[PDB]
């Protein structure tokens, strides 16, 4: 069960160059 | 000016003290708003998490004794992040919650989730994790207020459990540290001037080492305020280091195997750069989310308007008393949204409700954390946020 909606991409250090 | 405000505050507090006796609690007594800082206790806990680098150093340290020292450094460093005058956090309402995150220099994030789980007696629970460094922290704060005469105290009965999820012990379980909290005193209320002190014992325990750190009070003539003293030991009677110094100045560590060596600098709290938490915009926060709930009170505090702060605070706490009345009428009791009651015999009263497998991909762990509550800008509450944790774990295994 989720109490929150997710960001479109789950942030990690492996996609911080995008962000 | 301020000397007149100080005299009237002094009298207001004497008028409260007049109706008490040493040993009784302050749960029934309303303290004035001019001793409040502008944050809830749920947010105040994150002050103690503002030095994640020491925890990262601990996680990458191979030697168990050195790793313990870095854990001690991480935990001791947070205490000096505290208000400057005699102030205390706002007492959270039942079910109040606070979420925050950190952007760490290594491009990872740390996540924090907390909720006030009980009002009588007060208790909040918190969860903190850095999934990409395999660091998880769970804890509870259980403050038991006491008037003691010339002093009063928050007797701090909570504790914290730290795990390095990818450092396995002999049972193949994560290496686990349990950390207790010293008591928080205000002294000088009867025949002096009020000052906040930490006191009594802080215990840190790992599978192979332990430290009992005494937070001392000043003597009449000897000693200093804010002094600490303790020994790092194994469980076989061997003493390795002595910690000394002041928890809001410089702390020192002496190697006990070399009797000639002098205590070396362990923590210089005035040369540390804390990393403050980030929080979602107020426009995205919930009605009983700490900063949003208390916004009108803290706005009045910031402009020193204490009549308004007192009235706004009364309306919040009066509403909570009415909600508690309604629960009695309905024949129900409060159950937290985000934390499940722990099984008997465990270190903590409450644990975050979401199952987060210890060894699963950290991207999956991050995704599961973000499903619990809104933490990052743009996340939205769902309907399910507001149902009890015990109903969310029933469904967490009912579909399985
Ligand atoms: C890794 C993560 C690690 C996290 C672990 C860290 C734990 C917490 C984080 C840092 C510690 C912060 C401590 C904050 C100060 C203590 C504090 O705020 O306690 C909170 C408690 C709450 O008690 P209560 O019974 O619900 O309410 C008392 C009363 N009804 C009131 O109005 O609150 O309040 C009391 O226990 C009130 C009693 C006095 C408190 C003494 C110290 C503060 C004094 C400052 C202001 C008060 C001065 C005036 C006192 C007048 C006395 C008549």
């Amino acid at each position: 069960v989720a109490g929150a909606t997710l960001p479109e991409t789950i942030p990690t250090s492996k996609n911080y160059y995008l962000r | 000016d301020i000397d007149e405000d100080d005299e009237s505050g002094h009298n207001i507090i004497l008028n409260i003290i007049s109706q008490l006796r040493p040993g009784c609690d302050l749960t029934r007594i309303t303290l004035p708003t001019f001793i409040l800082e502008k944050k809830s206790m749920l947010e105040r806990v994150t002050n103690q998490l503002q030095f994640p680098e020491f925890l990262l150093q601990a996680h990458s340290e191979k030697d168990p004794l050195k790793r313990f020292l870095y854990v001690m450094k991480w935990y001791l460093a947070g205490w000096h992040i505290a208000p400057k005058a005699v102030k205390k956090p706002l007492n959270p309402v039942l079910g109040e919650y606070f979420t925050a995150y950190w952007d760490l220099p290594n491009k990872q994030q740390a996540y924090y989730i907390s909720e006030q789980t009980s009002h009588h007696p007060p208790e909040c629970a918190y969860f903190y994790m850095i999934p990409e460094s395999s660091i998880r922290v769970d804890g509870v704060v259980i403050p038991k207020s006491r008037f003691l005469g010339n002093s009063s105290a928050a007797m701090m009965d909570g504790s914290t459990v730290l795990q390095f999820l990818d450092i396995k012990d002999g049972n193949g379980k994560p290496e686990k540290y349990v950390l207790t909290q010293p008591n928080v005193y205000v002294r000088g209320i009867l025949f002096g001037k009020m000052r906040i002190e930490l006191g009594d014992h802080m215990i840190i325990k790992s599978p192979n080492f332990q430290a009992d750190i005494e937070f001392k009070t000043k003597g009449y003539v000897f000693g200093t305020y804010d002094a600490i003293e303790g020994t790092v030991k194994d469980y076989d009677g061997n003493a390795y280091y002595e910690i000394s110094g002041k928890w809001n100045d410089v702390m020192y560590l002496k190697d006990l195997k070399q009797p000639r060596s002098s205590p070396k600098v362990f923590l210089d709290t005035h040369k540390e750069s804390p990393l403050r938490p980030k929080v979602r915009p107020l426009s995205e926060q919930g009605e009983y989310e700490s900063r949003k709930l208390w916004k009108k009170v803290t706005d009045a505090l910031a402009v020193r308007n204490h009549p308004v702060a007192t009235e706004e605070k009364f309306q919040i706490e009066d509403h909570q008393r009415q909600l508690a009345k309604k629960r009695i009428e309905d024949g129900v009791e409060f159950h937290p949204k985000l934390f499940r009651r722990s099984k008997p015999g465990e270190d903590l009263d409450y644990c975050i409700y979401k199952n987060i497998p210890v060894d699963e991909d950290p991207e999956k762990q991050i995704r599961s954390i973000l499903q619990i509550a809104p933490i990052l800008p743009g996340q939205q509450f769902t309907d399910k946020f507001f149902i009890p944790a015990f109903e969310k774990i029933k469904s967490q295994k009912k579909m399985i």
